[PDB]
Formats: C-alpha cells, structure tokens, sequence
C-alpha cells in the first residue's frame, strides 16, 4: 500500500 | 529471514510537449507486485502478481488515486528543479524516489526508506532514524527547511513503521505459497579449455529466489579472487534469478578448485567439484 | 550519463531444437532512455516484450528484454543496445556457455 500522502520538493 | 516492501517512482521530462512519462512500480522483496505507466491505456495501478488480485476495486482506486497524485508532485518538482538549478526548459531531466520498509525474520519493523535523486544524484534522502534528512547540496537544503516546517518526516515517519509494516505483514499472508517459499539454487559445473594449459571452471546458479546469493572459490580449501569473473545476479524471466561464478584454472589441477554457494534456501552452504 | 551493462542469456541451459526464452538485461544506465534489440541472425526479432523501468540504489537502471526462442547449433542470437553513451550500437552475441 502506497504512502497516503505526498509533498513536492 | 528478512522480508521488504519498496516502491519506485521515476519521471522524465518531455519538454517540446506534454507531461513527463512517468513509472512506478511495488515490490515485496524481489517480486514486483503493482505498476503504473502513464503512457498505458489503462490509467490504472495494475496487479503484477496473483495475491495482490485478492484485494477489491476499493484498493485499486485508492491505489490509482495516490499514485496519480505522485505523477503530478514529480511533474511539479521537475519544474522547480529547473529553478533551483538554473536550467533552460529545453532539456529532458529526471527524477526518482524510492521508499519502503524492511522487517527482520519476526516480520517486525528493521528500517525505514524515503530518498530522491535528481539526474541520477543523490538530492534528499530520510535518515535512518526517521526523524532528520541528508540534504546533497543548497537546493536540496532548501527542500530539508521546507520539510521540516511541515513536518514531512513525523507522516513519513508513522507510515514507515506503521502501514508500510502492517501492508507488508498482510502481503506476505496471502501471497504466503510463493511469497514465503525460498527456492534454492540448482549448481552445476561447466568445464571450458582455452589452450593445453589452461581451462575455465564456470559455477553455476540457477532458479532460485530471493535474489540474494554468495557465490565464491576456493583452492586446496582457501579463499580465491585471482582469475576469477562474477557475473550480476539477474532474473531469469520467471520470477527466479540466476548467477555464475568462474575461476581460470591450469589445465589438469581443476580437482584443487570447489565453488562455494551461500543462499536463504539452502541449510548449509553447498560446495561442488569438477 | 552511466553506460549499461550488457547480458544476454536464455531462461533454460540451452540445447538445440528446445523450445526456450532469450533474454537481454540491460543494468547501470542512466538516463533511462534506451534502445534494445534482439537479433535472430542479425536481423530484429519483432515480438520482444520487456519488464518496467525500476532502478538500484545507486539510481541506475535496469530492464529486461525477452522472447521465445529455439537454440540451435548454426542460428546465431545477439541482443542490440543503442544508448547516449554509445556512439555506435552494441552488439552481445549469445553464447550458452554464458
């Protein structure tokens, strides 16, 4: 299962 | 034995038209399990191994949803990249990350993973402790404050040891007749002359899994690296790896020469003779 | 930019006139991009599927190229690799013994 959520460089 | 979970992402740049081709792919140890291409039809995370089938279209939208969501934060960090470096809009560059978690043989929590490379260099990686980062140089140390202030690590943090864990632990159940199965190495010998004095002794490895092999020779029983090749480990194309080892021999001494393999399959290590 | 290494090998030990599967991997490149052909006598194998682009730690790249294929003791197989870190295409002959 994938991380839930993302954040940009 | 030890058992992993890993994700990985690269993006490419298409700056005369268009969003970046993008690919991801899950594992579980060394099977790929999950894939997205953007340049598929399908525009949906896909299975790649029959257990991961088991789970229900709630996982596959679910699944579709972040993973899509990880092609645009590439497509917005190719762009600021750009920035951060001084590049024209006129080249192709490329980001990768990689994240997952590695358990031990009680399936518990050993380490956790989360790094980006841009163009093939190192830029931000998660330290082992899941608390601080390793920032390359000035513009990954700008990405490090911007992290820090949002507190990027502690959610990374709690997926690592948390979900990354318990998703794992679930995989490894219900994929458990090949997931939990180790396949050792079927050795052989090859035996090849290249002059009157002197031949090559090739060890064999073949079929098995996980990856992970040691393949080493040795003369009148000590270690020996002179005159010796090792190939890379590579996929046989069935889910099973293959490797061989070879050692440069006078012609008529080859009884003096075993090859030595160490695999999660086998009790004890093997040793074979010509 | 990090030339790939070149193996190419089949599934099973060879032997002629036995159905097999010809692989060419393809590691430690980088870009990405790439061009891989096997050769059946030095012309190109037109069914040739390959596996999704992953990559190592140290960020380089690898791919699995493959087909069926059916040894034989005079038909020569090879795989074809063209990269921005070749100025020529590489050639790889098959050899069983390998």
């Amino acid at each position: 299962l994938q991380l839930p959520q993302g954040t940009t460089l | 034995g030890s058992h992993s979970m890993r994700y990985f992402f690269t993006s490419v740049s298409r700056p005369g038209r268009g969003e970046p081709r993008f690919i991801a792919v899950g594992y579980v140890d060394d099977t790929q399990f999950v894939r997205f291409d953007s340049d598929a039809a399908s525009q949906r995370m896909e299975p790649r191994a029959p257990w991961i089938e088991q789970e229900g279209p709630e996982y596959w939208d679910g699944e579709t949803r972040k993973v899509k969501a990880h092609s645009q934060t590439h497509r917005v960090d190719l762009g600021t990249l750009r920035g951060y470096y001084n590049q024209s809009e006129a080249g192709s560059h490329t980001v990768q990350r990689m994240y997952g978690c590695d358990v031990g043989s009680d399936w518990r929590f050993l380490r956790g993973y989360h790094q980006y490379a841009y163009d093939g260099k190192d830029y931000i990686a998660l330290k082992e402790d899941l608390r601080s980062w390793t920032a390359a140089d000035m513009a990954a140390q700008t990405t490090k404050h911007k992290w820090e202030a949002a507190h990027v690590a502690e959610q990374l943090r709690a997926y690592l040891e948390g979900t990354c864990v318990e998703w794992l632990r679930r995989y490894l159940e219900n994929g458990k007749e090949t997931l939990q199965r180790t396949d050792a190495p079927k050795t052989h010998m090859t035996h090849h002359a290249v002059s009157d004095h002197e031949a090559t002794l090739r060890c064999w490895a073949l079929s098995f899994y996980p990856a992970e092999i040691t393949l080493t020779w040795q003369r009148d029983g000590e270690d020996q690296t002179q005159d010796t090749e090792l190939v890379e480990t590579r996929p046989a194309g069935d889910g099973t790896f293959q490797k061989w080892v070879a050692v440069v021999v006078p012609s008529g001494q080859e009884q003096r020469y075993t090859c030595h393999v160490q695999h999660e399959g086998l009790p004890k290590p093997l040793t074979l003779r010509w | 930019q990090r030339t790939p290494k070149i193996q190419v090998y089949s599934r099973h030990p060879a032997e002629n006139g036995k159905s097999n599967f010809l692989n060419c991997y393809v590691s430690g490149f980088h870009p990405s991009d790439i061009e891989v052909d096997l050769l059946k006598n030095g012309e190109r194998i037109e069914k040739v599927e390959h596996s999704d682009l992953s990559f190592s730690k140290d960020w380089s790249f690898y791919l699995l190229y493959y087909t069926e294929f059916t040894p034989t003791e005079k038909d020569e197989y090879a795989c074809r690799v063209n990269h921005v870190t070749l100025s020529q295409p590489k050639i790889v002959k098959w050899d069983r013994d390998m």
